[PDB]
């Protein structure tokens, strides 16, 4: 997980 | 038409046909102005707006001229529907008629790629398909040979009456001892009676030796098969056959076997009528009468079986798990059927009856029956009718005051009374689990899952002490089903090999083996992780779902397998192996002067409940590094448009 929603 | 030439495919292609027709465009219009649309030049009004214009005000009118016909034949509904049809095309269309154009364009252009699809009748240029014809014919024979005995028995039956009135007529009326050696005129007579005593003995031998024979292939294999199958079914597997082959079979050897008693009591009345030392009527009387009952006795005994197992209404999904307080049905049926059985046999239900572990294994909880206990088979018109007992109405009682995985079993009883005949009949339902509440279906359907795919028996109720392992090319299979039956596709190789490493790891072999620990056994297990996904998908992902727009499945490993040297934009979607209550992410490549690789925190329905995803995918947005947003997510996997692909899921 390295991006935001 | 295109349209008959479509009616006329295997069932798989008229099904993606299917799949085509939503309240858009009413598939009740496309078949009713097939000709007429087939004809029209769609793709030209799919690009000008008066061509686009003048044909459907002229649709409209074709619809008038099918609403009139319709009412000449006074067909109702059709002048309903057709009235609902165009009415709604009109709100529709009567303000954009280049896209209903666009619609039916490619809507019979997708229709014709089907038809050439179809056309895999090139890789077209037995197993029991021979297996069913032999038993038609070993049956087929008992059934004649039967008729061919009473046949003889009537023509032995008649001898002896002739002969018995030729003797009494000698000795009856008014160097005569020389003539009274016309004795010999009976002791031919007699030899006459002997022989074909003795003959008529030897086909009901033959007969019951041929039928018990017959009789151990229909019961042994047949009825054996059908219940297995009526298990995977049970678990999504294929459609199960209907018993009406196997109820046919039963049903013909039951009546031979019962006309074979019907010859037995008429040899006797023969044997009454006259008898003599080493007369084979009195010999065999015995052993024949016994074999035939004893044939007779199992074949309707195992013919007693439940047709549909238990299941709540409430949760057809889930047929062997059943909820406390909650209602369910079963339904038995006696595979024989003969007129002399209808109302005679009163079925009672029993739970846990004969059951170890009501003593046997400690704790082990115990339930109690609640609505109607006993029903009558009854007669039911199916093409063939059936003799069949349902229960409906029956509700599971916790009479109180290993964890909830406990199996239990539901048994019917039954019996026949006829004359001086009496056959106790009884059978059980596959391993049943109860539960108290809801949450606990995934769980439970979990253990009927493991039973079911590895037992081939109706009885243990122990079985979870010692649960056997699966064959991954087993539990593979079984998975598969539970997507191909929540949803219109299943896993596919390239998902399920994923899934097999999860659980065998790297060396993932077709033969791997599975213990029931490594399934349903810091965070959540397995099962409870592959059913939640299925929550999400039916509840949140359907259509991209079925429509393929998935991949789902992949390792991380595998994920930049295929994402490495690949165009920039293009992203994947998959299920998180993280999340406890199952989601979706995607994952995509960039470019940044080898690939980076990026995937967003796992979407759940908490977000799904608020955005669509495919809404999601179309707005996402992140800090590209020249620090202005932009979402990185362009191309579907095999090279797709971000809103070619998933353009018409957009809310808008
Ligand atoms: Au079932």
């Amino acid at each position: 997980y390295d991006k935001p929603h | 038409s295109q349209w008959y030439e479509l009616q006329q495919l295997d069932s798989k292609f008229l099904e993606q046909v299917h799949q085509l027709y939503d309240d858009s465009f009413p598939m009740e219009i496309r078949q009713y102005l097939a000709q007429w649309l087939e004809k029209q030049d769609w793709e030209h009004a799919a690009n000008d707006v008066s061509f686009a214009t003048i044909r459907f005000h002229d649709l409209l009118s074709q619809l008038d001229d099918q609403y009139s016909r319709f009412s000449l034949e006074n067909n109702f509904l059709l002048q309903h529907n057709i009235r609902k049809s165009k009415r709604n095309l009109q709100d529709n269309f009567q303000e954009d008629p280049i896209q209903m154009s666009m619609i039916i364009y490619s809507c019979l252009k997708e229709e014709r790629k089907i038809l050439e699809n179809a056309q895999r009748f090139n890789q077209a240029q037995t197993v029991m398909l021979d297996k069913q014809k032999e038993l038609d014919s070993k049956v087929r024979n008992v059934k004649d040979k039967v008729m061919c005995i009473e046949h003889e028995i009537k023509s032995l039956e008649d001898l002896q009456d002739e002969y018995d009135f030729k003797c009494k007529t000698l000795q009856n009326r008014e160097a005569k001892s020389d003539q009274k050696q016309e004795q010999l005129l009976l002791k031919k007579m007699y030899l006459m009676l002997d022989n074909k005593r003795k003959e008529v003995v030897h086909k009901i031998i033959e007969l019951l030796n041929v039928t018990e024979l017959t009789q151990n292939a229909l019961i042994n294999d047949e009825l054996v098969e059908w219940k297995r199958r009526q298990q995977s079914a049970c678990i999504g597997g294929p459609p199960n056959a209907c018993l009406d082959q196997l109820q046919n079979w039963f049903t013909i050897v039951a009546e031979s076997l019962q006309q074979v008693r019907q010859q037995l009591k008429k040899l006797e009345e023969l044997e009454q009528k006259y008898t003599y030392e080493h007369d084979p009527i009195t010999k065999n009387k015995q052993v024949l009468w016994d074999r035939t009952f004893s044939l007779f006795q199992q074949l309707i005994q195992s013919s007693f079986v439940v047709e549909r197992q238990p299941c709540m209404p409430t949760h057809p999904q889930r047929p062997l798990v059943l909820k406390t307080g909650v209602q369910f049905t079963v339904k038995l049926r006696l595979l024989v059927k003969l007129q002399e059985l209808n109302y005679n046999l009163k079925v009672k239900v029993l739970f846990d009856k004969d059951v170890n572990e009501r003593n046997t294994v400690k704790g082990f909880r115990k339930f109690n029956i609640l609505g109607t206990h006993t029903k009558v088979m009854n007669m039911e018109e199916s093409t063939n009718g059936s003799l069949a007992a349902e229960f409906r109405h029956l509700q599971l009682k916790e009479q109180k005051n290993i964890v909830t995985e406990e199996l239990h079993s539901l048994s019917f009883e039954t019996q026949l009374c006829q004359p001086g005949l009496v056959i106790d009949l009884e059978t059980t339902s596959l391993p049943v689990v109860v539960i108290s509440n809801v949450s606990q279906l995934p769980s439970g359907w979990a253990s009927i899952l493991w039973y079911n795919m590895l037992v081939a028996e109706p009885r243990n109720l122990s079985f979870f002490l010692t649960p056997p392992c699966a064959r991954w090319a087993q539990l593979s299979e079984v998975l598969s089903w539970q997507f191909s039956s929540v949803t219109k596709r299943g896993l596919n190789v390239d998902q399920l090999n994923m899934l097999g490493e999860k659980l065998l790891g790297p060396n993932a072999s077709p033969d791997g083996l599975i213990p029931w620990t490594r399934f349903c056994k810091k965070n959540f297990p397995f099962w409870l992780w592959i059913e939640s996904i299925l929550e999400l998908i039916k509840k949140h992902l359907l259509p991209l779902w079925n429509d393929g727009c998935i991949m789902g499945f992949i390792s991380k490993e595998r994920e930049r397998a295929l994402l490495k040297d690949q165009q920039p934009g293009t992203f994947l979607l998959r299920f998180s192996e993280s999340s406890r209550e199952g989601a979706i992410t995607f994952t995509w490549v960039e470019r940044s002067q080898e690939p980076d690789f990026h995937a967003v925190e796992p979407y759940t329905k908490k977000e799904l409940s608020a955005v669509t995803f495919p809404d999601i995918i179309r707005n996402y947005k992140v800090m590209a590094a020249e620090n202005i947003p932009e979402n990185p997510l362009k191309y579907l996997y095999p090279n797709i448009d971000k809103d070619h692909a998933f353009g018409k899921y957009y809310s808008r």
